């Protein structure tokens, strides 16, 4: 096929920033090139076609250019809804491909992580399994290390984690680590503890409970 | 200046459907490097000569025209001068409907 | 207002077959063309494939050839995808997208522009059935968290809101992760003062529509 490769694959970049980000074809595919936004949850939107054009409501921030096998798409000014996810796409004869996607998030000041940590309710430790849930609320960069530890045992393959998107607002991540473990472990362990790392960690912070005193 | 494709350049029936985009290219080079103005069934081709106006790439030799419409119906031509002559040629359009 | 509305979307079997609708509004496409992408989760972009009524010409990406037909209904200014014989990997949210042509004598094709998308319906292939979540609270132990922990369900997607959408600030709810049982799980928290702890009441509220399930679930300080 024709295959599209975009760079950078993920940056980070401030509001007001100036950026580039290429696209490179695997052949000749003239300024048969388009450039799509997609924002999570949300379809693409198509920011330029034929290499070069801007389409219309498209801000004239964003420009397009390059041909060939070698494309660019330039944003002047990074503003605080230019951020996500672009889409290069050949549109030659040969069946459409895409690029791998690049993704540009904000960079803002580092901000430490609120730690918060969950035992399992009583309901669900009728069912046979309990869940620990652990917080890391409002912190930027998204780079973090949870680790579990069950009475001083570090754990290994029994946690989930989940991240959401940045905020609007502040521009934060927050994450949750989710660790599961049969009803019977559970009792037989005491001391159940979150520990993080963090840029705005001085050194890793450890939420805990024991199991009973709650 | 002269064409640089001069086979493409013997194409001149083109024919589209309406709400399509047509591009006309013709490429060229010359010493110094050609300028390229549109013609429009004969008569120069202007912004105002059509609803959408219409789009160029000079960097690529092109006449863009997007949303056709029947009435787009007619003879393009474009020509390529520089200090020293000017080339010359038509493209036919036709709007396909349904 | 152009606008395009996908329909049709949901939970099928391995071997079974799928309809989606495009309906459009505010243009027609009798003489222009629809395609289909589809964005496997978590993935990147993959063309379906694409019919032009200008043009007469169909075309379909190799993955998906024989299998997925595309139509269209002019009276009913409707595109479709007809989905046949489905494999887990045809998961994904299928945009479908207007698409107009770029005719130049000068080349070999007519350059397509995929300029406008309908906001994409989720197909979920899967042999498992739908199953509604268990939903727990995340006890709170001056801000002070507290949360719904919803766990096990199938398909997506699962609302959370709080105290019927009046709690909105604060409130985080995180993306589902899919289980290694092959099921979904998510926790919804928020952040509240740790004065309005007892005082003011705080319910999560769960809807699974699949499994028409609905929880309210209190969620308050536990005691002992």
């Amino acid at each position: 096929d024709i295959q599209m490769t975009q760079s950078p694959s993920s940056l980070s970049a401030s509001v007001g920033d100036r950026v580039t980000i290429t696209c490179r074809a695997s052949q000749d595919v003239d300024t048969s090139l388009a450039w799509y936004k997609q924002k999570p949850g949300k379809a693409p939107k198509l920011l330029i076609y034929s290499a070069s054009f801007l389409y219309s409501g498209v801000p004239s921030r964003f420009s397009g250019s390059g041909s060939g096998t070698d494309f660019t798409l330039t944003i002047s000014s990074l503003q605080p809804e230019d951020f996500a996810t672009y889409y290069c796409q050949q549109s030659t004869g040969h069946p459409q491909t895409f690029g791998q996607g690049t993704k540009v998030e904000i960079k803002r000041t580092v901000a430490a992580p609120s730690v918060f940590i969950f035992p399992p309710s009583d309901e669900q430790l009728k069912s046979g399994t309990a869940s620990v849930v652990c917080l890391l609320n409002n912190f930027y960069p998204r780079e973090a290390k949870v680790q579990w530890k069950v009475d001083n045992a570090l754990q290994s393959g029994n946690s989930q984690e989940s991240v959401t998107e940045q905020d609007s607002k502040d521009s934060t991540y927050s994450l949750s680590s989710t660790l599961t473990l049969s009803k019977a472990d559970y009792e037989k362990h005491k001391v159940y503890a979150c520990e993080v790392t963090h840029q705005g960690l001085s050194s890793p912070v450890t939420k805990s409970f024991n199991r009973g005193e709650c | 200046p002269y064409w640089t494709n001069t086979e493409k350049m013997e194409k001149r029936l083109h024919a589209v459907p309406a709400a399509n985009t047509v591009k006309f290219r013709c490429p060229a080079g010359g010493n110094p490097m050609p300028t390229m103005r549109w013609l429009k069934n004969g008569k120069e081709f202007k912004q105002e000569h059509r609803i959408g106006g219409y789009k160029v790439r000079n960097q690529h030799w092109s006449l863009i025209m997007e949303s056709v419409v029947p009435s787009d119906k007619g003879n393009y031509t474009c020509v390529v001068e520089n200090e020293y002559g000017s080339i010359n040629h038509t493209y036919h359009l036709d709007v396909v409907e349904r | 207002e152009v606008q395009l509305v996908e329909s049709g979307g949901g939970l099928v079997q391995p071997g079974g077959s799928l309809r989606l609708s495009c309906a459009a509004s505010g243009f027609t496409f009798t003489s222009t063309g629809i395609s289909w992408v589809r964005q496997a989760p978590g993935k990147g972009l993959e063309w379906v494939g694409r019919t032009h009524l200008g043009d007469g010409s169909t075309n379909y990406a190799d993955s998906v050839k024989g299998r997925f037909t595309i139509s269209a209904d002019t009276s009913k200014n409707t595109a479709y995808l007809q989905m046949n014989s489905l494999r887990a990997e045809d998961t994904a949210v299928y945009y479908c997208a207007r698409t107009y042509g770029i005719y130049d004598l000068y080349v070999d094709y007519t350059e397509y522009v995929m300029d406008y998308w309908g906001q994409g319906t989720l197909v979920t292939v899967s042999s498992a059935s739908t199953k509604g979540p268990s939903v727990f609270p995340l006890a709170p132990s001056g801000t002070a968290a507290l949360g719904c922990l919803v766990k096990d369900y199938f398909p997506e997607p699962v609302t959370v809101s709080w105290n019927s959408g009046a709690l909105t600030s604060g409130v985080h709810t995180f993306p589902a992760v899919l289980q290694s049982s092959g099921l979904y799980s998510l926790s919804s928290v928020v952040t509240v003062p740790s004065s309005s702890l007892g005082t003011q009441t705080y319910i999560c509220n769960v809807n699974h529509k699949p499994s028409n399930t609905k929880v309210d679930k209190k969620v308050e300080p536990k005691s002992c």
